[PDB]
RNA sequence: GACGGAGCCAGCGAGUCUAACCUUGGCCGAGAGGUCUUGGUAAUCUUGUGAAACUCCGUCGUGCUGGGGAUAGAGCAUUGUAAUUAUUGCUCUUCAACGAGGAAUUCCUAGUAAGCGCAAGUCAUCAGCUUGCGUUGAUUACGUCCCUGCCCUUUGUACACACC
RNA sequence: UAAUUGCGAUAACGAACGAGACCUUAACCUACUAAAUAGUGGUGCUAGCAUUUGCUGGUUAUCCACUUCUUAGAGGGACUA
RNA sequence: GAUGAUG
């Protein structure tokens, strides 16, 4: 199954209430900026972190999210 | 027109660039067989040339059905633990007895194997069934996939038994089992066990 | 005897103590509108074609 | 130089090396012509990736195999996997961008291994079984 | 065009060598053709009593033409097989040696090999006429 | 998991006792961000770094040299 | 006394019986196992 | 003057500060030197039931123990390969250098 | 399918100090094996570990038969101070049960089951065993709680060594 | 949901171990750094068949080039996008 | 809504 962790979802979290501006619906510009962002110690964690963030971003688009 | 290249390629070899011919003899173009329901299960319709294709089946639910049924007869001839694998004298055996259908009924022999599938996938089986363990049987329906599979089985299970110690080859037993069963006759191995499942059925009503 | 010819239009659920029947709603294609309930003994999909020995049996269910 | 070309295919453990040029339309594989391979009844196997586009395509060049590893099944399918790659990164280079991608159609719609690798390999095995899978046999008494 | 060894399918080659060799009859042949048999995996000497010495020959004469060298002891590798053993599993098992050393022995009082640098045998100048020259005409006779 | 490897030391000894023997071990887990070779923090934490603020521009100006 | 069970003893407990020799380590399975970390063979799949 | 200064070690984070020193202090002085040839990793593996008294059900554990080798060439004058042979001394790492 | 001649292809490994390891190649011998040399302290050589099943062409022909090779006789070799209660290998001969297996019962969802053999562990010699490795490669679900059990909630109990 | 994995509900609020993350290995890279103790091509010498510039081998004492196949070090890739 | 004693 693929549910997240809260690991990822809190991470995903943390990224979107300081960096909404900067953050866009592309995966491949996500991912490279949660380089320059936060200090994560493994690719994997990185892409899934991205990814999330990403999922939320579309979110946002059609109205506000809970929480 | 032919061409001529610094490799030769034999004229028995050049035809089949207009083609594809099974074992480079039987075409794919004349095979339909009229069981509405089984259509969209029996795979006539990609011609193939040596039923080898080594694909993936087993991993999706409804992927077998794909398969060419060439191949899925192929399949069932390695059985009972000393030819489990052996694929190649599986090809083999099935090169000949397409040949020896053709020579003993002058009629496309891919055909027969698919009419002789068509006419042993039964249609009414029995099921198990009771509670707290006393049990009985009980009648239901059964449905297309399974028609070809328990066919193919049946087909196969009966020429490798008559074949078991005989004079007769593989490649002849089941030869005379794919023509029996496409006439329909009650001399077959599959027609005879078929009725057997859809007479117990019906008495399980 | 004759034999009549009907296409899945839904399939319901599982049965048997097992898992091995699996059930089905029916649309005969000739005299189309009149639908039966049946169990099946194999896998089954959408728009399949069952061959049905006696068309007037509805299926009883075991939960 | 000449155009020239390097390809490879692969199953299981087998690899097969296709040197393709300009040329007349030579055909050999392991120092041999591709009308000896072995084992005989998967001849045709080797013959699939010519017959689908035509024995024109292939009068202008030389193509030369060569097989390692694996067994006699696994290198005819390393076989025809490198005769096939060899035509499409040759008419890459050389030809044009549309004779690739209908050469890429045909080959596809018949079989896909026939230029993407199978992706299959074995599974190891664990100890207390002789498999993968299986395992020795258990008694209660 | 010209013609190689390797342009022949191996099951045409082989009888054809063989049979030229049986009929100009100058091959040394050991003797003991009906009592060895050619394996300690076996369990009956050969079938074609009268030919299997030269179909030996021509078998070897093609497997030099391949490749740069061989032994006594390579050949006894590739023409063993699986020892019965009985109850217990097989295992593969080494040909005779006697036998490979005196079709090699024989092949060089022929002409058709020679001792080379870096040990076993190899093909002559020679050797490459015969076989050739054989390849050739067994294409002939493919009508 | 393999930060036990990184981040625990462990022993284990005997003790001859009167009444016989009896066992110790010690566990220590290094605090990791004094890690001076090796991965400087757990797998599995994630560190944001806080922007600064950044105000709106007025009007649009531009700078000559 | 050349050649057998008796030739061979593990180098720190003495034992004549599970000794590996395989790399010339010579020593049993058990201390083996305790020593592996030292000796420098780890645990990895 | 040809020479051969071979490398194994159980660890490749060590033994590529030293190869990448060898090759750094010969291009500095201009020498004439093959690439840091990796030969395949050899690998170590020990077999062994984890019970020590036999009881129980069969678990089976496995070892392992990693050898990587590494080798230079070096045409050199001899006053620097002496030096060049001094330095780089690393715990953990093992060194050889054959002269012609 | 057994036997015979041909065809002809792997991957994981191991190998010489307080010393005899892995062995190409030449020659003798039916065979096992014997002898003289050679490379390798190893991506260098043994080793493309030319392995087995496998393909092709033949002989036999439903006969406890060329399926099967137990139990026995006799001779020649190798390891070892020493083999008798045959350590093991070779050669001829002897040529039994076994015609698909009762009640029961084990393992398994794809490069997986199963067929086939190789290296390593033990080792002077001895694998029908174990740990890995590759070559050939299907059939059948894509479910259920009926049998055997497991996890969570509610509920009854005269159980606490706890349904034995 | 494979998961006390999550969405939420909430007399509870914030935490710790276990699962996940993590590591090892198997799949891909004609992209970086290299390499005869791995490879391939060309060229000196050379055997055979045909000989128009052809087909297959030998030569590891010829030398030159290159990295597709083989090896590793450092990285890319998948996150159900 | 078949059978199932004891330590």
């Amino acid at each position: 199954g693929r549910v997240r962790t809260k690991t990822v979802k809190r991470a995903s979290k943390a990224l979107i209430e300081r960096y909404y501006p900067k953050l866009t619906l592309d995966f491949q510009t996500n991912k490279r900026l949660c380089d320059e962002i936060a200090t994560i110690q493994s690719k994997r964690l990185r892409n899934k972190i991205a990814g999330y963030t990403t999922h939320l971003m579309k979110r946002i688009q059609k109205g506000p999210v809970r929480g | 027109t032919p061409v001529v290249l610094a490799t030769p390629i034999p004229e028995e070899v050049q035809q089949a660039q207009t083609e594809i011919k099974l074992f480079n003899k039987w075409s794919f173009e004349e095979v339909e067989v009229k069981d509405a329901s089984l259509v969209d299960y029996v795979q006539v319709r990609q011609p193939i040339f040596v039923a080898h294709t080594a694909g993936r089946y087993a991993n999706k639910r409804f992927r077998k059905a794909q398969c060419p049924i060439i191949e899925r007869l192929t399949n069932s001839l390695m059985m009972n633990g000393r030819n489990n694998g052996k694929k190649l004298k599986a090809v083999r055996i099935i090169k000949h007895t397409l040949d020896i259908i053709n020579v003993l009924t002058d009629q496309n022999p891919i055909q027969v194997v698919v009419d002789a599938i068509t006419n042993t996938g039964p249609r009414e089986d029995t099921t198990r069934v009771g509670g707290g363990g006393a049990a009985r049987r009980q009648a239901v329906d059964v449905s297309p996939l399974r028609r070809v599979n328990q066919a193919i089985a049946l087909l196969t299970i009966g020429a490798r038994e008559a074949a078991f110690r005989n004079i007769k080859t593989i490649a002849e037993t089941l030869a005379e089992e794919l023509i029996n069963a496409a006439k329909g006759s009650s001399t077959s191995y599959a027609i005879k066990k078929k009725d057997e499942l859809e007479r117990v059925a019906k008495s399980n009503r | 005897t004759p034999v009549t010819l009907a296409k899945v239009i839904k399939v319901l659920g599982r049965t048997g103590s097992r898992g091995g029947v699996t059930q089905v709603r029916v649309e005969f294609l000739e005299d189309t509108s009149r639908t039966i309930v049946r169990n099946v003994k194999g896998p089954v999909r959408e728009n399949d074609i069952l061959v049905l020995m006696e068309s007037e049996r509805e299926a009883r269910r075991l939960r | 130089a000449v155009p020239s070309v390097q390809t490879f295919g692969k199953k299981k453990s087998a690899t097969a090396v296709a040197h393709v040029k300009a040329g007349k339309g030579l055909i050999k594989v392991n120092g041999s012509p591709i009308t000896l391979v072995e084992p005989e009844i998967l001849r045709f196997k080797v013959y699939e990736p010519l017959l689908l586009v035509g024995l024109d395509k292939f009068s202008n060049i030389d193509i030369r195999v060569r097989v390692t590893g694996g067994g006699h099944v696994s290198q005819v399918y390393a076989i025809r996997q490198a005769i096939a790659k060899g035509l499409v990164a040759y008419h890459q280079k050389y030809v044009d961008e549309q004779s690739k991608n209908e050469l890429k159609k045909a080959f596809t719609s018949y079989d896909r291994t026939l230029l993407i690798a199978d992706s299959r390999r074995p599974e190891p095995k664990k100890f207390g079984g002789k498999g993968a899978r299986s395992r020795f046999q258990k008694s209660y008494r | 065009p010209g013609v190689s060894v390797r342009d022949v399918a191996a099951q045409d080659f082989i009888n054809a060598y063989a049979s030229f060799l049986q009929r100009q009859g100058k091959l040394e042949v050991p003797g003991y053709v009906d009592i060895v048999k050619t394996s300690s995996g076996n369990e009956m000497p050969p079938q074609d009593a009268e030919g299997w010495f030269y179909k030996r020959a021509a078998s070897v004469a093609r497997h030099i033409y391949m490749r740069k060298q061989v032994g006594v002891g390579k050949l006894n590798k590739l023409y063993g097989g699986a020892k019965s053993r009985g109850v217990r599993p097989y295992k593969h098992i080494d040909a005779s040696g006697s036998i490979n050393r005196k079709v090699l022995q024989a092949l060089e009082k022929i002409g058709i090999v020679e001792i080379s640098p870096k040990g076993g045998r190899r093909i002559s100048e020679n050797g490459q006429r015969d076989l050739d020259r054989i390849a050739a005409q067994t294409l002939e006779e493919d009508e | 998991g393999q930060p036990v490897n990184d981040f625990i030391d462990t022993a284990t000894r005997h003790v001859l006792m009167r009444q016989g023997v009896l066992g110790i071990k010690v566990k220590i887990m290094r605090d990791p961000a004094k890690s001076r070779t090796g991965p400087k923090a757990l797998p599995d934490a994630v560190t944001i770094i806080e922007p600064k603020e950044e105000e709106p521009i007025l009007a649009p100006s531009v700078k000559d040299y | 006394r050349r050649y057998g069970k008796g030739s061979r003893q593990c180098r720190v407990c003495s034992s004549h019986t599970g000794l590996i020799r395989k790399y010339g380590l010579n020593i049993c399975r058990q201390c083996f196992r305790e020593k592996a970390n030292d000796i420098g063979f780890n645990k990895f799949r | 003057i040809k020479i051969r200064i071979t490398l194994t070690s159980t660890k490749v984070k060590q033994l590529e500060n030293v190869s990448s020193n060898i090759v750094k202090n010969a291009e500095q002085h201009n020498l004439v030197k093959k690439g840091p040839v990796r030969l395949p990793t050899k690998v170590l593996k020990i077999s062994t039931r984890k019970t020590p008294n036999g009881e129980g059900s069969k678990t089976w554990e496995t070892y392992e123990m990693r050898i990587h080798k590494r080798y230079i060439d070096l045409e050199a004058p001899v006053q620097i390969v002496k030096r060049i042979t001094q330095i780089t001394i690393e715990p953990g790492v093992d060194v050889e250098v054959v002269v012609a």
